[PDB]
């Protein structure tokens, strides 16, 4: 437990649950629906296995922005923010000293 | 000595709408039903810049104009669903036993609650796909506090 | 609250869970007795909870 | 979708050497050793708990 | 298109036989005949593993390959219905199986007789005095371990730690194996075929390669290269000694691959499975006959 | 949305083939049973109403406008007459050469019949009753001493499986190959094929064994590097291909040891005995009905496989 | 029966990457999921062949084997309409293939992932940071060939990487530089400066048939001794045994990692997801194939 | 229910739950005890005040 001749920074990263706000004002986008195409796309002897399409298009009525999104409220933080190093014995396996 | 059965209660699936939900404020909809021969979509927005007539000496900034265009992009969503052999042969054959006819109605309504499965899925992708649109366009607040 | 518990019970949502169990058990315990001190906001603290 | 994970990352340095001029800024804090020949070796930190 | 091979059984079924059954369902079952109605004699793996000390894994192996194989789905009294597996169309294997091991995603399963003991995998009905038996279907990289453990065991106790190697390692948790003395006439026939092949391997092996790995241990330490322990082999060390050419171990490589090709093919015996979408919390499997 | 369009379009998507049917009496015949035992055709007549009722205009699978049933897949060849005789029967297995030539156009291919006199130049009396030359044959294959005395013959031919059209043309000839899939005739009247094989050459691995039934057995045919020049044995068994390859290697393992007690191997391509390949399977219980080919002034006993599959596998070295 | 894949492009395509992709209109690549609507993360080999780590062959082969594929067929600007082979039927399929081998009819086809270099076969997409490899589609026998050529070049790049008295340089460029087929005479890529200690593609394949060959000796001695005259025959510097030399456990570990690098080797040089064609058409270059 | 996405990913199919409730019984039972002489005295019959 004597400091050896370096000083290391620590790097960690922490996941922040946040439960945001979404604003999006009145007549962003124009958006052309079509069909609804139900199209089988397996025949086993058990069930068929029924898919159905649908394809929209969206595209925005202004040039500028006009949606936003901020963080309002900290639900938890998710991770526990402690001291877990990952080996480099890990990423790195395939590296070796000589003996 | 009886074990009595009380009873089968099941949940009743509520359906959303695009234009009952408040999420369509946002949006303008329009039923172009042939969507998938649209390979392009192209709005665009002629916008001519007025200037001031300056007083001092200065590059004079002429007549302009902007034109600027905006593509589309399509989305195209799909989910699965099952239907089992049985139900189907069911489906397929004539009933003339009770027996069979109940079999009939249970199939009958399993086809049709599958069928309901389908479209309420179909609904709430598009729901879901047009939040993601909108979280996809938004940039974070704070840096419209200063863009803006 | 479904917004701790909407991806499912995994190892570290239900190891936070108990942590959450900890934090309400030490802060939001007794309800009636810690709002003696509030005073004036014992109505509308008691009425939250 | 709203229930987003914001990734935040911390960083701290462990183990550095202070300036020879050495000095305090608040008293009553006497570790008992010599202050001249003082030299960090850990990090603590705070847990989440 | 019907695929449903109805087993009427001799007689009734036992409570606690239909508790047994209802367990394995969506599990494979090889059937000796493919016809629409059969007994239980011929039924599961039963008629070649009896109640024997001694198996015969090759020649189960060989039950197994011309055998159809089918899928069990229903199980009342007097009859366990049963659903055919032809090679074209598509089936939900369930994985019932007993030593749980998990599957990939999408990956290849391939039926094997039980070598984790018979009772591991075995349906008794005093009832109808059969031993309805069932194959292990298990994953490929899985399976081909368990094979060549199992031709190990056979070279190795025959010529003497081995206890160790009949555990076979999954990661989950270890498993033991349970592992014959003499595998009958087709066993050796087997061993001699391979002993042949790999006499033929080590008379058209090139040389360059020995090269490389002579030239290697004494120069780079690696991921594979730490089973030398350090030390070059002597028949490799006595046998780089000669110079080197191209066009004859292009010669060399021609046969080489070709011989490696069969001698794949020899380990590549009981069928194979094809698998999509496999769930771990569903345990299904849509798996088509490869 | 619309769920009301989607019906209808489900309605259409229904369904699967029709597996059970609970019949009350046989000889009634009713509309029931003849929808389920009707089969669509694969050719009509070119008009409004017998294509609008056979319905060739079906995409994928034809329907009257999935049931264990998919159409052929054809390999259509161009060869010389003087390497194909026209009054061979319609169901023998080919075996078109690939000639060193980068463009050739016309093919080589080979009646194992033709095939034989290659490879020695009853069974031998047709074969040189047919064929009268070796030579418009030897030079389909330019370099064969050379071809054979390295062993580099089995990665070289590709079995094309089934002939099923032959039209009989002059100088350059066409046939119309099977090479995947349910061998049918293509004629207007629609007959069946059965896949002949020469009695000598076909050799039975059921019977060389003399439990459990299979419901599809399977044809090989497999050159073999003798000493006395290679041979095309068909062996007929109804196992697995890996299977196939180890009791073909018991079943040669004397035959090993006679091609070292003969020769010995001095250079090392020269241990490549032979190899084998997959046709396609067939059902075991009602196939190779035996019967006669009749040529002109003789007769050979000649293996008929009735209701074959065609589907070719690829060389698997025996040693 | 539908087989229409729609994978969906995040951000719409610039001119060159339609101009590049409209070139590849009937390759085939390996879909991840065999799903009704995708994204483009999981289009074809982007993940395991990556440029900034160290690929392998036997990871892509077993990636490829393992995964679907699917003819690509229709390039909007937006959604690349792709259908997928299934065992059931018949495709018609295009050789785009930058290393042009020349396809015959009735020739068994395979695909495997690009041994002659990335760029010859990729689309580097700009619009989404996703890189599409397309896999090499090449007949078999050229295929085997060209695995052969390569992992002895391979093999004889290393050891005169070690020492330069041991393989000439001309002659190892002579024979293993060209394939020859059917006549016509293709010339291969070489990579010759792979670097030390693998990290390129195909050195840990080669370090493979290595450590195989190394362990044949132990091995076929070890099976003999397990078990005669006529397989001590042929062999006449190896049937000098010294297998009361060596430890039973240290015999048990080499035969063990012999049997699994054995078994990888041998089913990675059968040749993956072969297709077979029956009639190529060199007047349109299609060839109408299906999943065997 | 379920919702369509636009990514690949594994659709889950319809889904369909079952649970079952079970009833609990419960037993009460006190132990009231009258006297045998007024038992007596009911059973009999009075002739004085």
């Amino acid at each position: 437990k004597i400091h050896p001749g370096v000083a290391m920074t620590v790097v960690r990263t922490d996941e922040i649950l946040s439960e945001n706000i979404l604003f999006s004002s009145r007549a962003s986008t124009s958006m052309f629906i079509g069909t609804p195409n139900v199209s089988r796309r397996e025949a086993r002897v058990d069930a068929v296995t029924f898919e159905v399409h649908h394809e929209m298009a969206s595209i925005d009525t202004g040039l500028s922005y006009s949606s936003t999104m901020t963080p309002a409220r900290v639900a938890a933080i998710t991770t526990d923010m402690g001291i877990h190093t990952q080996d480099f014995f890990s990423v790195f396996p395939a590296e070796a000293f000589g003996n | 000595k009886f074990e009595v059965l009380l009873g089968v209660y099941t949940n009743a699936i509520q359906y959303v709408r695009f234009l009952e939900t408040a999420l369509a404020v946002s949006c303008v909809n329009t039923e172009f039903k042939d969507l998938s021969r649209m390979t392009d979509g192209k709005i665009q927005f002629r916008i001519s810049v007025p200037t001031i007539a300056h007083g001092d000496g200065r590059r004079p900034s002429k007549q302009r104009t902007f034109i600027v265009v905006k593509n589309c992009h399509k989305h195209h969503i799909s989910t699965e669903m099952e239907l089992s052999m049985l139900d189907l042969e069911i489906l397929h054959s004539i009933p003339e036993t009770p027996v069979e006819y109940a079999e009939y109605v249970g199939a009958v309504k399993t086809v049709a609650s599958a069928l309901q499965f389908g479209v309420d899925a179909l609904e709430r992708g598009l729901i879901n796909t047009v939040l993601s649109v909108k979280l996809r366009h938004a940039p974070p607040m704070f840096i419209l506090q200063t863009l803006a | 609250d479904p917004t701790f518990t909407e991806r499912g019970f995994s190892k570290t949502v239900k190891s936070d869970l108990i942590a959450m169990f900890k934090r309400h058990l030490l802060e939001h315990s007794f309800f009636l007795d810690r709002a003696e001190n509030m005073g004036s906001g014992f109505s509308q603290y008691v009425r939250s909870r | 979708p709203l229930n987003r994970r914001m990734q935040y990352s911390y960083y701290f340095p462990v183990g550095l050497f202070m300036p020879n001029p050495k000095y305090t800024t608040s008293a009553a804090i006497k570790m008992l050793d010599n202050p001249t020949q003082q030299l960090p070796v850990e990090a603590w930190i705070v847990n989440k708990n | 298109m019907d695929l449903k091979v109805v087993v009427s059984l001799s007689s009734r079924l036992y409570t606690d036989e239909i508790a047994k059954m209802q367990q394995r369902i969506g599990c494979i079952l090889p059937l000796a005949s493919t016809h629409g109605t059969q007994n239980v004699q011929g039924l599961g793996l039963g008629q070649v593993y009896s109640l024997e000390t001694v198996p015969d894994y090759v020649s189960m192996y060989n039950y197994l390959s011309d055998c159809t194989l089918a899928v069990l789905d229903e199980v009342s009294v007097d009859s366990l219905i049963l659903t055919k597996i032809v090679p074209g169309q598509t089936y939900a294997i369930k994985n019932k199986y007993q030593p749980f091991f998990q599957w990939h995603g999408t990956g290849s399963l391939s039926v094997m007789p039980p070598v984790f003991g018979r009772e591991h995998a075995t349906v008794k009905l005093e009832s109808n005095d059969v031993d309805i038996v069932f194959p292990m279907v298990l994953p490929t990289p899985i399976a081909e371990e368990v094979l060549q453990k199992i031709l190990l065991f056979n070279v190795y106790s025959r010529v003497v730690v081995h206890m160790h190697l009949g555990s076979v390692s999954y990661l989950g948790h270890h498993y033991e194996l349970a592992l014959p003395e003499v595998p009958g006439p087709l066993g050796l026939a087997l061993l001699d075929n391979l002993s042949l092949y790999f006499c033929i391997m080590v008379t058209l092996l090139p040389r360059a390669s020995m090269r490389l790995v002579r030239g290697l241990i004494r120069h780079e330490h690696h991921d594979l290269l730490n089973l030398f322990q350090e030390m070059v082999p002597d028949e490799i060390a006595r046998i780089d000694l000669d110079d080197l050419s191209v066009a004859d171990d292009l010669s060399r490589m021609r046969v080489m691959m070709t011989y490696l090709q069969s001698l794949a093919s020899l380990f590549n015996l009981g069928p194979r499975l094809a698998t999509a979408a496999y769930s771990q919390e569903t345990l299904t499997a849509t798996c088509w006959l490869r | 949305v619309d769920r009301r369009r989607l019906q209808r379009r489900i309605a259409g998507l229904l369904p699967p083939p029709a597996r059970r049917l609970n019949i009350s009496r046989g000889s009634e015949f009713t509309r029931d049973v003849r929808g389920l035992v009707e089969e669509h055709a694969q050719a009509s007549s070119l008009s409004a109403a017998a294509v609008w009722r056979a319905g060739l205009l079906a995409p994928g699978e034809v329907a009257v406008a999935w049931s264990g049933w998919r159409p052929p897949v054809f390999g259509d060849f161009l060869i010389h007459a003087s390497s194909f005789n026209n009054a061979e029967a319609t169901g023998t297995p080919l075996f078109q050469f690939k000639q060193s030539d980068p463009f050739s156009g016309v093919d080589a291919v080979f009646t194992p019949l033709s095939l034989f006199i290659l490879m020695n130049h009853g069974l031998t009396r047709m074969a040189n009753l047919l064929y009268d030359s070796p030579a418009t044959l030897a030079d389909l294959v330019p370099d064969f001493g050379r071809l054979v005395a390295d062993r580099r013959f089995h990665n070289f031919i590709t079995p094309v499986g089934p002939l099923v059209e032959n039209i009989k043309s002059t100088y350059l000839n066409k046939i119309t190959t099977v090479v995947h899939g349910p061998v049918v005739s293509k004629a207007i009247p629609r007959s069946t094929v059965k896949v002949t094989v020469p009695q000598e050459a076909f050799v039975d691995l059921d019977a060389w064994l003399s439990q459990p039934c299979p419901a599809d057995a399977r044809l090989y045919v497999a050159l073999t590097y003798e000493e006395a020049g290679p041979r095309f044995t068909f062996f007929q068994s109804s196992r697995g291909h890996c299977q196939i390859m180890n009791i073909l290697r018991i079943y040669y393992s004397p035959s090993i040891m006679h091609r070292y007690a003969v020769v010995q191997p001095l250079h090392i391509e020269e241990l490549t005995f032979g190899a084998v390949a997959c046709l396609g399977t067939f059902s075991a219980t009602d196939g190779w009905r035996r019967s006669a080919f009749n040529y002109r002034g003789s007769s050979l006993p000649v293996v008929e496989i009735d209701s074959f599959y065609s589907n070719v596998s690829d060389w698997e070295v025996i040693l």
